[PDB]
RNA sequence: UCCCCCGUGCCCAUAGCGGCGUGGAACCACCCGUUCCCAUUCCGAACACGGAAGUGAAACGCGCCAGCGCCGAUGGUACUGGGCGGGCGACCGCCUGGGAGAGUAGGUCGGUGCGGGGGA
RNA sequence: CGAUCAACGGAUAAAAGUUACCCCGGGGAUAACAGGCUGAUCUCCCCCGAGCGUCCACAGCGGCGGGGAGGUUUGGCACCUCGAUGUCGGCUCGUCGCAUCCUGGGGCUGAAGAAGGUCCCAAGGGUUGGGCUGUUCGCCCAUUAAAGCGGCACGCGAGCUG
RNA sequence: CGCCUCCUAAAAGGUAACGGAGGCGCCCAAAGGUCCCCUCAGGCGGGACGGAAAUCCGCCGGAGAGCGCAAGGGUAGAAGG
RNA sequence: UGCGUAAUAGCUCACUGGUCGAGUGGCGCCGCGCCGAAAAUGAUCGGGGCUUAAGCCCAGCGCCGAAGCUGCGGGUCUGGG
RNA sequence: CUGACUGGGGCCUGUAGAGCACUGAUAGGGCUAGGGGGCCCACCAGCCUACCAAACCCUGUCAAACUCCGAAGGGUCCCAGGUGGAGCCUGGGAGUGAGGGCGCGAGCGAUAACGUCCGCGUCCGAGCGCGGGAACAACCGAGACCGCCAGCUAAGGCCCCC
């Protein structure tokens, strides 16, 4: 019977999730290694015992526990207290 | 009539209807006021047949405010077309109105000009509406 | 003039008790005191209405004392248009800022072409002594055609008030009335469609 | 002192974690009562299914 | 709105701060220069010496020189050894380099 | 331990903008030079060196002022975890726990650690 | 190092159509009929009263807009039925709804009379014969008080036609 | 039809529809390492040819510029020159 | 002010005088109802039938009511004796 | 003894709400480049605008792909309660990979569908066993080992059917 023709969408496309974000948080006891947080750019910037990757991962450089600080216009950080 | 010049975007989500007017709720220019009593979209349309219905009673004086503003586009799926295949098209329209939202004002005009303009008004849109007269509690808005 | 309300202490009791048994709860405040009140209803809707921001309540309390007040806030209730509170401000002898109602004499040139007075401000915000307080500020508009305006620069104020606004703030306009000559050519005025903003390469 | 609580209306149609909450104070039939000893852990328990209980203080 | 000087100090001292050395920061006026050993972990200050405090004589490059040998002769008797140079805002060139200079044929390690 | 200054941190504008005033003994700066080290896509402006006649004009430091900026309650409301009701619906209420944002009152022309020089 | 193995976890090194001549295994997991849910569309009824009607908003009309009802249209959905629920139109036989075509009773009229217009009550009965076309419908001829519209699996193929 | 960015996504992560919007299948011998130096867009005023916009000067201007290319995050106390 | 004439005239509203002798007219909010309300086999709130209810709203006391809970007896498995 | 769940403590988050500081939208007024038009002009300027109107300002608002703000909650770690047909490790055996209704949060649809597609929860599925809802998988009540001519209640009821 009268089915009417159709159009169709320009879109139907995405990426995949990227899984980012903190993955430890303050007062985890973490290995040096532990990635802390995943991210684009520096929402967090790496303090005391951190580092950082070429993709602004933040991980552990010593076996401790993980401190934030917020520094105001200074950013925020992410520490690891060695044990 | 009225709707928006430019958009970033031609098609909006639908949303929800909750909640008291957000703002909008006081008489903030003219003398009288017509308040929505119920939520609903307001189409470009019905406002215009609200306009034109106070301004043609008004002969010749007075002064309308319109309060709201159609910027949320109203979309349909052709006539006879199946679900899928994307969102319809943008036929209209439609600014959001909640309850207690003030949605024209008069002015210039007398009491019993206003009140029937307002009522004549109100019978063109698709809710229940109060009139209402500026108030001291509307100027210590 | 100056008005009176009684006002009463509330420590605990939760505000929709209070109105539900017609009491319209509220605060008194200044650098001072900060205090837990409520009025009633048909008491403070019959003063406020007259009163109303412009004018000096002086709130009778149940330890006999007196406060003269200006009120400083009314929260409506946006779904029914009903005050839900009210902030009493309890005046010192210092200066305060506050709204004098603007009152307009005589009608403009414009007004008789036709036009109509679009009151812009209906008070202003002004510097006073709360013994100072004036009832209103004449503000002469029969010169103003379509269309004309008046700003706050204009006001003759009296003694002892200052100006709190900027000078360049318009406070009444003069425009032109609806016009049903006018319909015509607005139904016959096509509107072309909305553009949509560039996205992405092309900008 | 300690907590009588005793089960009165049935979690069937309740969350999960409501259920559980009923396991913690080992509460497992209707009219079923439990005397237990009152600390913040298990009155947050008893309070998280409180609509279903009926509590008393005792001893 | 931060000037050039302010931008490379804070260029070269964070730098600085980052590897945790204790720095020696080294401030040059127009007549005198300065020298603090400091631990940014405490925000404390270990050890100072300057040609103000030492009243030292005339040529600024050899009055520099001189800061920096009593520098380390105070810092040694503390067991500081291993410290950062801290330039901050200067080239490391003539007066601060005189000092560096003179840190190190002190033993200070840097 | 108190006051001034010079370094250098911390809190992250209650610390900022603007206006006004103040300081050169000391310190700092401008300053005096461009031989020497070093330097300018040109320029001793900057960077750098050697100085010491002058000036606190610029900068900096220290006061005062609330026009701006920044901070900001109390009260009440929105919203809501959990518990219940109502409406054909769009949606609307009650209980218990939590509770903004805007705005009002008001606050602010910074506070503090360490070392160094000077002063009493 | 050689991949638009881009159908991008990439069947072969190497591959397109057609079937109304079709066949088997399955599915109401999925379409066409009919029902159902829905009611956009459809049909009908209202609200507002701009403006028409010489004069006069409302005799008769009703700009722009607003609210419903029905479930006869075209669809949406895919819920019973694909181990079968025969599908258009006609004939025959009815029966029901009423939003009434006629006949009966009314109000208003821009109702002199006669004849109309419009709305209200009313479903008792009645509602013709032909030309065309498969037609339903529609147009036309000749009449008529009138030549109503819909539901019943678009009523009725274990009743006929085809 | 694989991949990237945002939204839908209900403040962890993840989350569908033939839902709403865009991009990729490259590039760079510097557009890479390090050291040293430098700071934008924009507004106003001034300046031959010279203009809305070329280059010059002054004041204001915390980031609205820039970062090869979509979008987002990040960023001058540099990732920019 | 409404009704009328092409206009006219009119009767009248607003209006003021007298009689009468105490209330009258106009908004607005709340509870419960009225109309708006037409569809196809025979109707109906489940039926009968119900009106200071056997309806609706507020406040109570008692009872009825399941294979839920208790009492009594039994089985089986698990845990402890 | 590590579990679900719970107490306290820390850290992470950008939704509800709100807001307009950014990106856009936006009504009116003010101020004001640029145009339209009007006197005056070509000799290059000048005045006037109830015209359209950038930027800016005021008042008042809008936003999934806006955020100066921002909850309730949610997540995760530590310590504590928690002995449960809890949890963890290794290995043997599967079945399932058509779901469905309802509540709440969204998208799609038409602020349609016993519609459709995700999220949190629930029940049916497998509790078409039991009471209530006239009847009725998923609404209310409640998790049926067996027996009793015993008692108390739940939702719902207590004029008669009952
Ligand atoms: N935590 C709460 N009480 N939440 C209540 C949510 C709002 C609720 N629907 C009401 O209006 O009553
Ligand atoms: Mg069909
Ligand atoms: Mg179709
Ligand atoms: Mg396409
Ligand atoms: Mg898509
Ligand atoms: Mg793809
Ligand atoms: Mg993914
Ligand atoms: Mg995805
Ligand atoms: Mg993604
Ligand atoms: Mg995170
Ligand atoms: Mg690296
Ligand atoms: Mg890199
Ligand atoms: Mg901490
Ligand atoms: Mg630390
Ligand atoms: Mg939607
Ligand atoms: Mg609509
Ligand atoms: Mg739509
Ligand atoms: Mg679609
Ligand atoms: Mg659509
Ligand atoms: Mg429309
Ligand atoms: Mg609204
Ligand atoms: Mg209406
Ligand atoms: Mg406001
Ligand atoms: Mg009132
Ligand atoms: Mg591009
Ligand atoms: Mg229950
Ligand atoms: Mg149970
Ligand atoms: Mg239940
Ligand atoms: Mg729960
Ligand atoms: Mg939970
Ligand atoms: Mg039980
Ligand atoms: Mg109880
Ligand atoms: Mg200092
Ligand atoms: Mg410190
Ligand atoms: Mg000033
Ligand atoms: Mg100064
Ligand atoms: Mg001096
Ligand atoms: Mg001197
Ligand atoms: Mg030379
Ligand atoms: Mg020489
Ligand atoms: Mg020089
Ligand atoms: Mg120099
Ligand atoms: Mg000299
Ligand atoms: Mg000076
Ligand atoms: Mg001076
Ligand atoms: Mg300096
Ligand atoms: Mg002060
Ligand atoms: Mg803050
Ligand atoms: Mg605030
Ligand atoms: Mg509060
Ligand atoms: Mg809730
Ligand atoms: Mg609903
Ligand atoms: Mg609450
Ligand atoms: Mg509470
Ligand atoms: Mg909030
Ligand atoms: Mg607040
Ligand atoms: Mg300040
Ligand atoms: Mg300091
Ligand atoms: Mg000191
Ligand atoms: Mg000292
Ligand atoms: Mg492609
Ligand atoms: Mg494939
Ligand atoms: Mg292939
Ligand atoms: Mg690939
Ligand atoms: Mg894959
Ligand atoms: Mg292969
Ligand atoms: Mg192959
Ligand atoms: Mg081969
Ligand atoms: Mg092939
Ligand atoms: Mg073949
Ligand atoms: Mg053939
Ligand atoms: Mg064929
Ligand atoms: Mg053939
Ligand atoms: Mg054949
Ligand atoms: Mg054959
Ligand atoms: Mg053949
Ligand atoms: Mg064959
Ligand atoms: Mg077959
Ligand atoms: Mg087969
Ligand atoms: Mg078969
Ligand atoms: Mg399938
Ligand atoms: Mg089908
Ligand atoms: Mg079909
Ligand atoms: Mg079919
Ligand atoms: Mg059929
Ligand atoms: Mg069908
Ligand atoms: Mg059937
Ligand atoms: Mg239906
Ligand atoms: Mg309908
Ligand atoms: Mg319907
Ligand atoms: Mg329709
Ligand atoms: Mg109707
Ligand atoms: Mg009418
Ligand atoms: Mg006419
Ligand atoms: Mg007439
Ligand atoms: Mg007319
Ligand atoms: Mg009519
Ligand atoms: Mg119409
Ligand atoms: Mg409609
Ligand atoms: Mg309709
Ligand atoms: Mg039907
Ligand atoms: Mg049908
Ligand atoms: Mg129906
Ligand atoms: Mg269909
Ligand atoms: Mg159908
Ligand atoms: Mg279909
Ligand atoms: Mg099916
Ligand atoms: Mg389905
Ligand atoms: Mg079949
Ligand atoms: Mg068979
Ligand atoms: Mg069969
Ligand atoms: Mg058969
Ligand atoms: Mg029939
Ligand atoms: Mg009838
Ligand atoms: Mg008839
Ligand atoms: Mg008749
Ligand atoms: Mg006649
Ligand atoms: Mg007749
Ligand atoms: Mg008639
Ligand atoms: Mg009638
Ligand atoms: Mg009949
Ligand atoms: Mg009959
Ligand atoms: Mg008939
Ligand atoms: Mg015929
Ligand atoms: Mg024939
Ligand atoms: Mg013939
Ligand atoms: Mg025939
Ligand atoms: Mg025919
Ligand atoms: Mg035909
Ligand atoms: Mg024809
Ligand atoms: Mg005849
Ligand atoms: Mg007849
Ligand atoms: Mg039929
Ligand atoms: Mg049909
Ligand atoms: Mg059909
Ligand atoms: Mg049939
Ligand atoms: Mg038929
Ligand atoms: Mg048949
Ligand atoms: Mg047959
Ligand atoms: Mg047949
Ligand atoms: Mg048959
Ligand atoms: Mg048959
Ligand atoms: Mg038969
Ligand atoms: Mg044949
Ligand atoms: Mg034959
Ligand atoms: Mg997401
Ligand atoms: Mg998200
Ligand atoms: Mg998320
Ligand atoms: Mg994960
Ligand atoms: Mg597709
Ligand atoms: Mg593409
Ligand atoms: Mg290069
Ligand atoms: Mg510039
Ligand atoms: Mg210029
Ligand atoms: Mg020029
Ligand atoms: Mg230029
Ligand atoms: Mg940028
Ligand atoms: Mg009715
Ligand atoms: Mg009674
Ligand atoms: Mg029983
Ligand atoms: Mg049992
Ligand atoms: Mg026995
Ligand atoms: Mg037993
Ligand atoms: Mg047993
Ligand atoms: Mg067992
Ligand atoms: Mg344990
Ligand atoms: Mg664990
Ligand atoms: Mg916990
Ligand atoms: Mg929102
Ligand atoms: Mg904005
Ligand atoms: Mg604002
Ligand atoms: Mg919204
Ligand atoms: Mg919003
Ligand atoms: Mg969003
Ligand atoms: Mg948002
Ligand atoms: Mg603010
Ligand atoms: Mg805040
Ligand atoms: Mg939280
Ligand atoms: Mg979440
Ligand atoms: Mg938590
Ligand atoms: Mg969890
Ligand atoms: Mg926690
Ligand atoms: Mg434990
Ligand atoms: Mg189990
Ligand atoms: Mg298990
Ligand atoms: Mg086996
Ligand atoms: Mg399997
Ligand atoms: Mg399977
Ligand atoms: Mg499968
Ligand atoms: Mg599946
Ligand atoms: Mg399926
Ligand atoms: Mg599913
Ligand atoms: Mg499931
Ligand atoms: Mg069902
Ligand atoms: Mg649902
Ligand atoms: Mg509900
Ligand atoms: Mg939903
Ligand atoms: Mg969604
Ligand atoms: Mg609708
Ligand atoms: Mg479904
Ligand atoms: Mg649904
Ligand atoms: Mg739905
Ligand atoms: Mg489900
Ligand atoms: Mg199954
Ligand atoms: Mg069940
Ligand atoms: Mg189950
Ligand atoms: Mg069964
Ligand atoms: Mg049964
Ligand atoms: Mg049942
Ligand atoms: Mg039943
Ligand atoms: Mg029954
Ligand atoms: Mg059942
Ligand atoms: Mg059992
Ligand atoms: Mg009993
Ligand atoms: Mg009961
Ligand atoms: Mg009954
Ligand atoms: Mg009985």
């Amino acid at each position: 019977a009268h089915k009417k023709g159709l159009g169709s969408t320009r879109n139907g496309r995405d990426s995949q999730a990227k899984r980012l974000g903190v993955k430890r948080y303050e007062g985890q006891v973490v290995r040096a290694g532990n990635i802390l947080v995943r991210q684009r750019g520096t929402r967090f910037k790496p303090g005391k015992n951190v580092g950082m990757g070429r993709d602004f991962t933040l991980f552990a450089l010593v076996d401790g526990v993980v401190e934030f600080q917020d520094r105001g216009r200074l950013g925020r950080y992410v520490h690891v207290r060695p044990l | 009539m009225l709707m928006p010049r430019r958009m970033k975007y031609r098609k909006q989500q639908r949303g929800r209807l909750k909640g008291a007017t957000k703002g909008g709720d006081y008489v903030a220019f003219g003398d009288y006021g017509l308040v929505a009593l119920e939520p609903a979209w307001i189409t470009a349309q019905q406002i215009e047949a609200a306009r034109v219905a106070m301004v043609r009673h008004f002969r010749r004086g007075g002064k309308i405010f319109i309060r709201i503003f159609p910027d949320k586009p109203y979309t349909k799926k052709p006539l006879e077309v199946r679900m899928g295949k994307g969102k319809g098209n943008v036929e209209g329209y439609v600014a959001v109105v909640k309850p207690g939202r003030v949605m024209f004002e008069v002015a210039g005009v007398t009491e019993e000009q206003a009140m029937e303009a307002l009522r004549i008004a109100g019978h063109k849109l698709p809710i229940k509406t109060k009139i209402v007269r500026r108030d001291a509690y509307d100027e210590a808005q | 003039m100056e008005y009176r309300l009684k006002a009463y202490y509330r420590e605990g009791e939760k505000p929709s008790a209070l109105r539900r048994a017609g009491k319209l709860p509220g605060v008194m405040y200044n650098r001072h005191l900060n205090r837990k009140v409520y009025v009633d209803l048909v008491e403070f809707d019959k003063v406020f209405r007259q009163a109303s921001i412009h004018h000096v309540i002086v709130l009778e309390l149940p330890d006999g004392q007196s406060l003269p007040t200006l009120v400083r806030q009314v929260n409506l209730d946006k779904r029914r248009r009903r005050p839900e509170h009210v902030d009493f401000f309890v005046l010192s002898d210092e200066p305060v800022e506050m709204y004098v109602p603007l009152r307009f004499v005589g009608t403009p040139a414009g007004v008789r072409a036709g036009g109509v007075l679009q009151e812009i401000h209906r008070d202003i915000l002004v510097k006073v002594s709360p013994r100072n307080i004036p009832e209103f500020i004449e503000v002469d508009v029969s010169g103003l055609e379509i269309g004309d305006s008046l700003h706050a620069s204009d006001l003759k104020l009296p003694p002892g008030v200052e100006l709190a606004v900027s000078p360049e703030e318009t406070i009444a306009a003069v425009v032109p009335p609806e016009d049903v000559e006018k319909l015509a050519e607005e139904a016959a005025a096509e509107v072309a469609e909305p553009e949509v903003i560039k996205k992405g390469k092309e900008e | 002192p300690r907590l009588k609580v005793k089960l009165v209306k049935s979690p069937i149609g309740y969350p999960k974690d409501q259920k559980a909450a009923l396991k913690a104070l080992g509460l497992r039939r209707l009219q079923q009562e439990r005397v237990l000893e009152d600390t913040p852990a298990i009155r947050g328990n008893v309070e998280k299914v409180a609509h279903l209980v009926r509590v008393e203080v005792v001893e | 709105r931060l000037t050039a000087y302010e931008r490379r100090k804070f260029r070269v001292r964070n730098r600085i701060k980052r590897t945790g050395r204790l720095r020696l920061s080294v401030f040059r006026s127009l007549k005198h220069i300065y020298a603090q050993i400091i631990d940014d972990e405490k925000g404390v200050t270990l050890v100072s010496a300057s040609s103000l405090a030492l009243k030292l004589k005339g040529n600024k490059t050899e009055v520099a020189r001189q800061v920096g040998r009593a520098l380390a002769e105070k810092a040694l008797a503390l067991g500081i050894k291993q410290v950062a140079f801290d330039r901050g805002p200067y080239k490391y060139h003539g007066r601060v380099k005189a000092l560096a200079e003179g840190a190190r044929e002190g033993g200070l390690e840097f």
